[PDB]
């Protein structure tokens, strides 16, 4: 699904100013909460996820476990607030000869092992709002070497404040974007 | 635990100043009979700290806002009275009602901001204070994707804990974090 | 064929011109900047298609690129022989 | 896809908003405790606009109640839908105003601000699409007017794009309830003009006049007047929640009606209105709706449009009707009264239809218009203010707050400038 729809420019997947921004998103909560609130930081719409055990609390898209996304765009951009706590998220991608491949990055990670079934990345952020961009095509060709194929599933875990999750066809720097597709 | 009798009521019936709520002036919530600078700090402020435990007017309104004004106007002198404030402050926290602790956390946040030396002097007193915080730490509620009103009451007690703990952690210095771990297992440092 | 997958989502840079007289193809990407090592095997795969829209694009793109590319075809021979083998072993009435 | 957070200052405003929630819950079929027990699946198409769901199948409304003394909140909790409001939705001050506009704004406003802003805050990042708040307040009093104007500024600062839709009750010019009122309204107008995107004016004198022209209620109470205001609010926000055949929202209405940034004060009206006994005789049709909407005896504003001319107009319809009949009316009544339409702004009238009418009232309509007749309203309060100001006895009450004497003059100068702007635009 998303297969036959037009996919050019920008294509968002979570943005808290719709009507049920998790209408396509699925939430799993344990030892924590998904709560939606306002920050004095930006005065603009945000969602919060906080939990004691990060692995047991996450959001995944799409809702249907058996069904998958057909988004073509190679760039995934996250605009999130770092809560000075343990954070992780994972992405699923298909490759040229049809093997499912998955990346999961963590801030409490240690190494960058690329054993076949799942790749792991350590990363560090800045306290406040971050604007991480993940070029899936570059990463797939760098790690495994296979070219890029459309993206299957996206999951974000607890202890982070997320306000946008959108895809872009190519890399846009600041101000070559819609005025709200950036940081206030 | 019954309502341990508050000294502030006994000081207020005969001698306390903040009765004045009358304005033809560009002034705030409360007024003083005399300028607070002339007052001593060993007698008035500890009594004011005890008054936050009051539940009915006019006692608690004067005590809460009187504490805020005194801590704002006279931040230099409060360092001497810091040891004497532990006992009345510890009385208020043990009430555990979701209203007194909000006032106490507001005072504490207004207290640590006054001087980094004050917070360094509160490091030995963490063990006397934090157990109430260590109980209420994880009382947030799961609502999913829809709305929080509690913050206009300013009564989401958990969120007050997080900011206030972050405030002692910044001003506490080198040994504040390890003491916090000894009281709060689920806390993780926000030093950077 | 797999060539259906790329064309079905508007990835193959070709379009059809209905100049009434002979159906012809137009390039969304000029042949100069085309990555022959990537696009050439896909055009060879489209020959196995049956219905008209993919069949016409496959023939025109394959013949055009082969007859104008030049020496750039030489490196792509081992990659395009395998789809050519798949096309032949169909034993089809008109794919052969 | 359009979620609105509703704000209520005002002893008047809090009562009006409560009756509005009565109307919405009856329309949607909501138990005054928030449990759905209705009969129409269309009621849940867009219920998220006005409500939240709490875990347990309970719906909580996007309602903010603002006051400075707990008396009104105690009355609201004694109301039918007091349990519908989340208990944290209410805030009240601890030092009353007594309709002193300066006291509420200056001394009480600053303390109130740090508390009040943050539901306006945390509703914003969690109301699923914020394209506008909604505020109902009184202008003659001190608590609603001063605090509402102050919060309107903070709403504009924190939320620039979101539409600040405001509904205000104008001081009654023959007699209104308060008499600090000319001072209060003068100071609130200057704040309202610059920040609020839309301002709607209602007069109690017109409401009583309408009741005795149309309703023939021998002895009405406040409940009827606030119910009519609830009808107007239901008609204004109906297009967002329910289907139709042609619909305009708040931003469309701002686009369609506002020709210039400061000419956005609008009159409001509702049809049909009929006495409880004579409704049987009346055959309710589209021409009957059009005649009632544009008839002067039905305007809920103390300003005769016949003394002025129309700039822009808007009409909305609830229920299933033919568009040809509606637009047949919109041409012929536009041509009938060419003496009231400005020559260089044609297309003054706009049309809209919503599919679901309210209960019992099979066919419904709501009219919002713009006319130069607004100039009479500001003239009356200016005339009353002039000799009151001419002997400064009352401003010393406001000066002791901290308000400068020059503050009254800049509001008066802005008021006169606003009057002049509407005078040139007539020609
Ligand atoms: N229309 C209407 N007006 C009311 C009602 N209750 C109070 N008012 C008006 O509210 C005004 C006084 O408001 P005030 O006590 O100063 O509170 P404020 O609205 O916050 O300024 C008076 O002019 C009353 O006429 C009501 O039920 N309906």
């Amino acid at each position: 699904m998303f297969r036959d729809k037009y996919q050019a420019g920008f294509l968002n997947l979570f943005y808290s100013v719709g009507s049920k921004p998790l209408s396509i998103w699925e939430q799993h909560v344990e030892n924590g909460y998904i709560k939606r609130l306002t920050d004095p930081d930006i005065r603009s719409c945000v969602l919060e996820i906080v939990s004691t055990t990060v692995n047991n609390t996450y959001i995944t898209c799409p809702i249907d476990p058996k069904e998958e996304l057909a988004i073509k765009l190679p760039f995934l951009v996250l605009v999130l607030k770092y809560l000075k706590k343990y954070f992780t998220f994972e992405i699923q991608v298909l490759d040229d000869m049809n093997m499912r491949r998955r990346f999961r990055a963590s801030n409490f990670q240690s190494k960058t092992r690329v054993k076949p079934f799942v790749c792991t990345l350590p990363m560090r952020l800045d306290p406040g709002w971050n604007q991480i961009q993940f070029n899936l095509s570059d990463f797939t060709r760098r790690a495994y070497g296979t070219n890029y194929i459309e993206t299957l599933r996206v999951s974000v875990f607890a202890n982070c404040r997320v306000r946008r999750i959108y895809f872009s066809d190519r890399l846009y720097t600041e101000d070559e974007v819609p005025p709200e597709y950036r940081l206030i | 635990p019954p309502r341990e009798f508050t000294q502030f009521r006994r000081f207020y019936d005969r001698g306390d100043l903040p009765i004045s709520r009358n304005y033809g002036d560009e002034q705030g919530p409360i007024h003083w009979k005399v300028s607070p600078d002339l007052l001593d700090y060993h007698h008035y402020l500890p009594v004011f700290f005890d008054g936050l435990r009051e539940t009915e007017e006019p006692y608690w309104y004067f005590a809460y806002y009187g504490t805020l004004d005194l801590i704002a106007q006279g931040p230099t002198k409060i360092l001497a009275v810091v040891p004497q404030l532990i006992i009345p402050l510890k009385k208020d926290l043990n009430t555990r009602e979701p209203e007194i602790l909000c006032r106490c956390m507001a005072v504490i946040q207004a207290l640590v901001k006054a001087d980094p030396l004050i917070s360094e002097a509160l490091v030995p007193y963490y063990r006397q204070i934090l157990p109430v915080f260590n109980e209420f730490f994880l009382d947030n509620k799961n609502i999913g994707d829809r709305i929080e009103y509690s913050q206009r009451k300013h009564n989401n007690l958990s969120d007050l804990i997080h900011e206030t703990l972050e405030e002692m952690e910044k001003s506490g210095g080198p040994e504040a974090y390890i003491n916090i771990k000894y009281m709060i297992p689920s806390y993780q440092s926000a030093v950077a | 064929t797999e060539f259906r997958r790329f064309y079905d989502r508007g990835d193959i840079p070709v379009r059809l011109v209905h100049t009434t007289f002979k159906n012809a193809i137009a390039w969304s990407v000029d042949p100069s900047v085309l990555d022959y090592q990537h696009y050439l095997p896909l055009f060879f795969d489209g020959l196995r298609e049956k219905e008209e829209p993919y069949r016409f694009f496959a023939r025109k793109g394959t013949w055009e690129l082969l007859k104008n590319g030049g020496t750039r075809v030489l490196q792509c021979i081992p990659q395009v022989v395998i789809p050519l083998k798949k096309a032949l072993d169909t034993r089809d009435m008109d794919i052969v | 896809v359009r979620e609105i957070v509703h704000i209520q200052a005002g002893q008047c405003g809090n009562q009006i908003g409560a009756k509005f929630w009565e109307v919405i819950s009856d329309e949607h079929g909501i138990d005054p405790t928030g449990s759905y027990h209705g009969d129409s699946d269309l009621q849940l198409e867009r219920i998220n606009v006005y409500y939240n769901e709490a875990t347990g199948g309970k719906y909580v409304p996007r309602a903010i109640l603002v006051d400075l003394e707990p008396g009104t909140m105690d009355s609201v909790r004694a109301g039918q839908f007091g349990q519908l409001f989340r208990p944290d939705n209410f805030v009240f001050g601890q030092s009353g105003a007594g309709n002193n506009w300066a006291k509420g704004y200056y001394t009480e406003g600053q303390e109130l601000c740090e508390s009040i802003l943050d539901v306006i805050r945390k509703e914003a990042e969690s109301c699923d699409c914020l394209q506008g708040f909604q505020l109902v307040h009184s202008l003659g009093g001190g608590t609603g007017a001063g605090l509402g104007t102050l919060l309107l500024n903070k709403l504009r600062e924190e939320y620039p794009d979101r539409i600040l839709s405001t509904y205000s009750i104008v001081p009654s010019p023959k007699v209104s309830d308060t008499v600090v009122e000319p001072y209060n309204c003068t100071l609130s107008v200057h704040q309202l003009v610059e920040s609020a995107d839309e301002v709607f004016c209602i007069d109690n004198e017109a409401l009583y006049d309408i009741c005795f022209r149309t309703l023939k209620l021998t002895t009405p109470t406040y409940g009827d007047l606030n119910h009519l205001v609830s009808m107007v609010m239901s008609g204004t926000t109906c297009a967002l929640r329910f289907p139709g055949q042609l619909n305009s929202d708040l931003r469309k209405l701002a686009v369609n009606l506002v020709p210039f940034p400061r000419l956005h004060f609008f009159i409001v009206g509702f049809a049909p209105l009929t006495s409880r006994g004579s409704q049987q005789y009346r055959a309710l049709t589209v021409p009957e709706l059009t005649s009632q909407l544009f008839d002067n005896k039905n305007m809920m504003a103390a300003c005769d449009p016949r003394r002025g001319v129309y700039l822009t107009a808007s009409a909305h319809f609830r229920g299933r009707m033919s568009s040809k009949e509606v637009d047949e009316q919109m041409l012929n009544i536009q041509a009938r009264n060419t003496s009231y339409f400005v020559e260089w702004i044609p297309s003054n009238v706009k049309s809209a239809i919503c599919d679901i009418p309210p209960r019992g009232l099979k066919m419904a309509a709501t009219f919002i218009g713009n006319t130069t007749a607004f100039r009479e309203l500001f003239t009356r309060v200016d005339s009353q203010f002039q000799k009151m100001y001419a002997r400064r006895a009352f401003i010393h009450w406001y000066v002791n707050e901290g308000l400068e004497t020059v503050e009254f003059d800049e509001a008066r100068s802005n008021m006169t400038d606003l009057i002049q702007e509407y005078e040139m635009y007539e020609t």
